[PDB]
């Protein structure tokens, strides 16, 4: 019978793996300050990774890889990308982006936006830390930061039928002890509501696809699909009707692609394959599918809220694989991203 | 990546490889601790046979 | 030639001080009589192994060594054991009351009474010195001698050698092996009267002793015996260069220069490999390149912690066998691209690097098996922080209840000491964290 | 320090000593004449903890044994191990005590404690470093419980910086000599809250019970109890009287085992449980002996530990055995109940092993609990003050001694803030 404590009250996930784990009637949860656990569900800061895997007579896992949030803020993710090798400085899956510190690569920010508006082709960027703001013109930008990131905005995206509205793509990805990597099979997309507009970029609810702000700024919410997310049954037939392919052609190959890539450059970093505590993460990677059929990157969350359909089927998987696997009991939703 | 300041003798060699450059108290203080620290110890001492003459 | 002075205090001292001495005689091939067939030059020499034993008109050959313990057991089992002859009766200096695991009791109560004998026997083995060194000081940080006498005898020593340079092997405590609650007191304590009086200390977390002496030498619940065996290897391997001939860390000095810039963060991770079975039946030597990796593997540290989150300040090999420069800068080449190591930016990334071609030397009936080459990386990474994390944690845990404090009250600390040697723990995880992280 | 001055007072008190000086005699060789006729030298190497080395090479136990009637001193010295006492030593007076704590420690044991401080002087001048001393004692009698407390605070001052360790016997109505028990009871708990470094709870209401329900005695005596206790003496000074690696002193088992300095009152423990008449033959696997030690079955202080946390634990393995199975089995113990143990005393269960077993066992475990569970005990005593003396029922027997109701009182109000701070870490933090 294992013991695990739980020093994270606000998550969504690991309530519900929580929950699940008492039902088994072979975890015991202990208060949140004795260190004799079998498993730690950890806080999102300052997580005492220095404290863990010292319990003589206890194997120790843990739900956060010490070292991944070098891929998981938006600054050290860019910064990351760009140097380490095997993410190319030419990475063709990573939009073009550089960080800004308030009043650095201001200088080549501003020398490659010059050399474009040569060309004139679109320039609009948005700046990331609700915060965020695109725009065509670097002076506002730089007004609105006065640490952020500017990107170059995706100025022709994928656009749903009917409606004429964009989206992004959510991946939920399960890194187990060993480093073995997780696709769950059940992506959410979530879309905008209110059409795409290329010219009027101030409404916010046009460009922004995240919930939070659908929710509340929203014309109408919900009235192609339920809760403005799209799930991939209906998004592959509606592909197979409308473009004549599979999600898992024009795009899930791709998603795979940069999972894979993304987590085997981290690997060496942050493997705990010989240390004395284990750990297992849930990551969630943010994509968007230009016109083109081509897949990009946006950003990866670490700590990363389901959807309340895949709550229960996504964290009995996360049992099974992170935690069974190490603590054994008494087809799958995975699929694994072989490297 | 180079070898600098490179010795050698019968016994081993030994060198440096570099592959990038970069970018009290006294003794009366502690006489006085000692004795500052006996005394309440001998303060307590005497508190004890205090209360054991009551 | 220039002199060291070994000190050994406490239980764990003495005994990991015999352990080191035995080796040190086994490797300079000094019987256990002090007879040594290898020095034509009787009656004295300007010698390396000088550095460590003194010669005696009869040709003997005698440590610079003093154990120091409140307590007579263990030094009386160095006075009838195998090496009797080999120490001065002058140097094995014991009381008859322990500091019954009692910072205070060692610090004030029973130290008082005994440092001024300590000192007069250390002076007079100074005085046997031309140009002394240093000091090479052995204790744990749990033990009531081991803290409590070692950081007043550290004061004093700096009062009365105040240019002499002064280096610690610390034990740190492990539940697995540890016998009294209150380590973490005393710990921290000792830790704060000594941090300005030591250059470098080298620290060994029992936990990882023990850990190594479970996977790799195949010991099931491995003793004091093994644990301090082992720790000689890795005493021996990091002070080798002062009994040999070299360039490298060929003085005291020396070595707060290539492993200390910040005199405060002067705690180096040892890191010793290849640890092989005496009783494996069949066993393939690893290369240069094996070996040089397995140092950046944590299960070989003297401390459980994960240098890939902290940042390097200085980094030294030290090699004893077979090898060559040439394996080792392509040993090195491979691993800086299959690692992550990062330096501080104040601080050139490389290495210095010692090879001696006399491989390591192993006591008849050991557990640890001869071996072609092997290896020791000293690096001061400050990755080493989490063992104060830990330590300060256990301490916080403790204090927060004022447990056990009376015990030291009773003999005539102040609570104040608790509060302030654990805020100047918070200032040194702090620093650490400034070095390091980003 | 190596020697220990033992002191053994009243009835009960001479009692259990007795025992206990025959269980170590045999563990260490000793004969009844006094002579050594064992075949391990370990059994010398620390006989000086408890003997002193007599003339014709003999060895004398270092025991001062008290009392104010001579009945049981001369039960003692017609006894078994009775020559092997040093004749002075059996300071005795003829007017006893009548179960009266004001008797004890007052009025006719103040007549008769200056010459027994002249025995243990004589003693401890004869010792090369004094560890301490340590007293067999009731607390619910006269002679034991209170010229034992009298005894207990003129060695204090005489030798105010070594350590006073106890064996403190506690009175049940389940076996009761007198109603009076719990006044005297309140009065010596109130002395010793005061005066020793470590007391041993040994509570006869579980003695008792042991006896009845586990060793199946229908109807135990006095000596079916002194067994237990006996054993239970000799499992706690094993890591004192052999060769260890611990190298264990009175010192350092107060310094770790009591984080304020009123609570040191400990639950003893042994495993496996023995009668004098059943000898059972099977060994115990180490899983077994765990289990057994940390059972409630197995304590001799009649309180319940799921009914508080451990402050701080010590256990002591006695035999051969596999050390790694012990480590295992240990912190199986301490990981599958933490709830049980407090989380700010970092690893506050530490353990001893000693390769030689006990007379008539191969493997044996002997367990030290520092619990608050022991505030039931006390408040079980207190209660029982308290339905007496809120009428002032039998105190005529201690004002005819001079005392006054202002004595009880504050005794009992002593004993209230003893169950105070227990009650208080058992729900720290
Ligand atoms: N590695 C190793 N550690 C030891 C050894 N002896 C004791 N220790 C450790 O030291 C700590 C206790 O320190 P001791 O040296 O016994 O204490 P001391 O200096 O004798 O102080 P006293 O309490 O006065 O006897 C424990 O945490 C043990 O783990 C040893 O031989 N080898
Ligand atoms: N360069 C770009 N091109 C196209 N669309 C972009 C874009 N940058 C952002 N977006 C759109 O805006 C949203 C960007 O929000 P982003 O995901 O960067 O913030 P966020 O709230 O998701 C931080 P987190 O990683 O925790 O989710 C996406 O949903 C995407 O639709
Ligand atoms: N366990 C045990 N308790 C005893 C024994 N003899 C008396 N008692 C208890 O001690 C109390 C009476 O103490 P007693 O020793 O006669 O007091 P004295 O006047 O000091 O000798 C009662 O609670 C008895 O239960 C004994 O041999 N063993
Ligand atoms: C929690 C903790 C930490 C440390 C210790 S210890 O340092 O006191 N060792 C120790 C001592 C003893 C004894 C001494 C004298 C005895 C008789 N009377 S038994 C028994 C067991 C052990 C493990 C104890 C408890
Ligand atoms: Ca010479
Ligand atoms: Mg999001
Ligand atoms: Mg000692
Ligand atoms: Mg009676």
């Amino acid at each position: 019978m294992y013991t695990f404590v739980v020093r994270d009250e606000n998550s969504s996930v690991y309530a519900e793996v929580s929950r699940l784990l008492l039902a088994t009637g072979q975890w015991k949860r202990l208060r949140k300050d004795n260190p004799r656990f079998n498993l730690m569900l950890g806080e999102r800061n300052r997580l005492p990774f220095g404290r863990l895997g010292h319990e003589p007579g206890l194997v120790q896992l843990v739900n956060y890889y010490r070292g991944a949030d070098k891929l998981c803020r938006k600054a050290s993710l860019v910064k990351l990308i760009k140097t380490s090798p095997e993410l190319s400085e030419s990475c063709t899956w990573f939009p073009e982006s550089y960080v800004i510190y308030p009043t650095d690569e201001r200088e080549v920010f501003l020398a490659a936006y010059n050399r474009r508006r040569e060309g004139r082709e679109g320039n609009v960027w948005i700046a990331k830390s609700e915060g965020i703001l695109i725009s065509s013109e670097a002076s506002e930008l730089l007004d609105f930061i006065d640490v952020h990131v500017i990107q170059k905005y995706l100025e022709k995206p994928l656009l749903l039928e009917p409606g004429h509205r964009k989206f992004d793509i959510r991946s939920w990805v399960l890194v187990d002890h060993l480093y073995n990597i997780y696709l769950y099979r059940e992506g959410v997309l979530r879309t905008s509501s209110e059409p795409y507009n290329s010219a009027n970029f101030q409404d916010k609810t046009c460009h922004l696809t995240n919930h939070c702000i659908q929710k509340e700024y929203s014309k109408n919410y919900g009235r192609y699909e339920e809760g403005n997310e799209m799930f991939f049954e209906e998004f592959n037939q509606y592909l197979m009707d409308a473009l004549n392919t599979t999600l898992e052609n024009s795009i899930l190959l791709q998603i795979k692609h940069i999972i894979r890539s993304c987590l085997m450059c981290i690997e060496p970093a942050i493997s705990t394959k010989h240390l004395h505590y284990q750990s297992f993460q849930l990551f969630g990677f943010d994509f968007m599918v230009d016109e083109e059929l081509k897949v990009w990157l946006i950003e990866v969350n670490g700590a990363p809220a389901c959807a309340q359909k895949l709550y229960a089927e996504l964290c009995q998987g996360i049992v099974d694989v992170a935690i069974s696997s190490v603590f054994p009991l008494a087809t799958s939703i995975f699929i694994k991203l072989h490297h | 990546m180079e070898v600098i300041e490179l010795n050698k003798c019968t016994s081993g060699q030994s060198f440096e490889v570099i592959l990038k450059p970069p970018s009290d108290p006294s003794l009366e203080e502690i006489q006085k601790k000692l004795e500052a620290a006996e005394e309440r110890r001998k303060y307590q001492e005497a508190e004890l046979l205090k209360h054991l003459a009551e | 030639m220039r002199e060291c002075i070994s000190i050994h205090v406490g239980q764990a001292g003495v005994q990991i001080g015999n352990a080191c001495w035995e080796l040190y005689c086994l490797e300079h091939g000094i019987q256990p009589d002090g007879q040594m067939p290898s020095d034509k030059t009787i009656g004295g020499g300007d010698d390396s192994f000088n550095t460590f034993f003194s010669e005696t008109g009869a040709g003997k050959h005698v440590p610079r060594a003093v154990f120091v313990d409140l307590e007579p057991t263990v030094i009386d089992e160095v006075r009838t054991g195998t090496y009797r002859q080999l120490f001065h009766p002058e140097q094995l200096i014991t009381g008859k009351e322990d500091a019954a695991n009692n910072y205070a009791r060692g610090h004030y109560t029973i130290g008082k009474e005994i440092i001024d004998l300590v000192l007069d026997r250390i002076r007079k083995l100074a005085d046997q010195c031309t140009g002394l060194q240093g000091f090479l000081v052995f204790h744990s940080f749990g033990g009531g001698t081991g803290s409590g006498f070692t950081s007043l005898l550290m004061e004093r020593l700096s009062v009365d050698y105040g240019k002499k340079s002064k280096l610690e092997f610390s034990i740190y405590p492990a539940p697995q092996v540890s016998t009294a609650v209150v380590e973490p007191y005393n710990s921290i304590l000792t830790t704060h009267t000594t941090l300005e009086h030591s250059d470098c200390a080298f620290m060994v977390d029992n936990e990882a002793i023990y850990d190594i002496c479970r996977r790799n030498l195949d010991i099931e619940r491995p003793t004091y015996t093994n644990l301090n065996r082992l720790i000689s290897q890795i005493v021996s391997s990091i002070t080798a260069s002062l009994r040999f001939d070299g360039a490298l860390n060929v003085d005291l000095t020396e070595f707060q220069t290539n492993l200390v810039p910040y005199p405060r963060i002067h705690f180096p991770l040892a890191t010793y490999a290849p640890v092989i079975s005496a009783e494996k039946a069949y066993h393939e030597q690893l290369s240069v390149a094996e070996i040089t990796n397995a140092c950046f593997e944590p299960a070989n540290q003297m401390v459980k912690c994960d240098p890939r989150h902290g940042k390097y300040m200085a980094c030294c090999l030290l090699y004893r066998g077979d090898v060559v420069p040439k394996d080792v800068n392509a040993a090195i080449a491979t691993i800086k691209t299959k690692r992550s190591i990062q330096f501080v930016d104040w601080c050139p990334t490389g290495f210095k690097v010692g090879i001696n071609y006399q491989p390591p030397t192993v006591v008849p009936g050991g557990d640890l098996a001869k071996v072609q080459r092997a290896v020791c990386m000293l690096s001061n990474t400050t990755a080493i922080a989490e063992a104060w994390a830990r330590l300060d944690h256990k301490f916080d845990l403790m204090y927060a209840k004022r447990a056990f404090v009376h015990w030291y009250v009773g003999e005539g600390m102040e609570e104040g000491e608790f509060s302030e040697a654990r805020e100047d723990m918070a200032a040194l995880e702090k620093d650490y964290e400034e070095v390091g992280v980003d | 320090m190596r020697e220990i001055v033992h002191i053994q007072a009243g009835q009960c008190g001479n009692q259990i000593g007795a025992k206990f000086w025959e269980v170590i005699s045999d563990e260490h060789g000793i004969d009844p004449t006094g002579s050594y006729h064992g075949d391990s030298d370990l059994q010398l190497e620390r006989i000086n903890v408890y003997y002193n080395e007599a003339t014709g090479n003999k060895y004398v136990p270092r025991a001062i044994l008290v009392d104010l009637e001579p009945g049981t001193m001369d039960s003692v010295r017609s006894g078994p191990f009775g020559q092997i006492f040093r004749p002075d030593n059996f300071v005795f007076g003829q007017s006893g005590a009548g179960n009266n704590w004001a008797k004890g420690h007052y009025t006719e044991g103040a007549e008769l404690v200056d010459s027994v401080l002249d025995v243990v002087r004589k003693e401890s001048e004869s010792c090369d470093c004094l560890q301490g001393f340590q007293l067999t004692h009731s607390l619910g009698g006269g002679t034991g419980s209170g010229m034992g407390t009298l005894l207990i605070s003129k060695i204090r001052e005489e030798y105010p910086d070594r350590i006073m360790n106890t064996f403190s016997v506690m009175p049940s109505p389940k076996v009761s000599d007198t109603v009076v028990e719990p006044y005297n009871a309140t009065l010596s708990v109130h002395q010793l809250v005061e005066n020793t470094d470590e007391t041993y709870c040994i509570d006869n209401e579980a003695l008792y019970d042991i006896c009845f329900r586990t060793l199946k005695l229908t109807t135990p005596t006095y000596g079916d109890l002194n067994h237990l206790v006996s054993a239970t003496m000799s499992g706690v000074t094993t890591c004192l009287r052999f060769p260890g690696q611990l190298n264990a002193d009175l010192r350092k088992l107060a310094v770790n085992m009591v984080p304020f300095p009123r609570l040191h009152f400990f639950m003893p423990g042994f495993a496996p449980l023995t009668s004098r008449g059943s000898q059972q033959y099977r060994a115990l696997t180490v899983p077994e002996l765990t289990q057994q030690m940390f059972d409630s079955k197995n304590m001799m202080a009649a309180c319940d530990p799921r009914h508080g946390r451990y402050l701080t634990v010590a256990a002591i393995f006695r035999g051969r055995m596999s050390m790694k199975e012990v480590d295992e089995q240990m912190l199986n113990v301490q990981n599958k109940n933490s709830s049980y143990f407090v989380e700010w005393i970092p690893n506050n269960v530490k353990t001893a092993v000693c390769d030689i077993p006990p007379r008539g066992l191969k493997m044996s475990a002997t367990f030290i609990g520092n619990s608050t569970a022991i505030q039931e005990l006390f408040k079980r005593i207190s209660e029982q003050f308290t339905a007496m003396f809120r009428r002032k029922a039998f105190l005529h027997w201690y004002t005819g001694e001079g005392m006054d109701e202002m004595e009880f009182t504050e005794a009992e109000s002593n004993m209230n803030d003893l169950v105070s701070e227990y009650q208080q870490y058992q729900d720290a933090t």
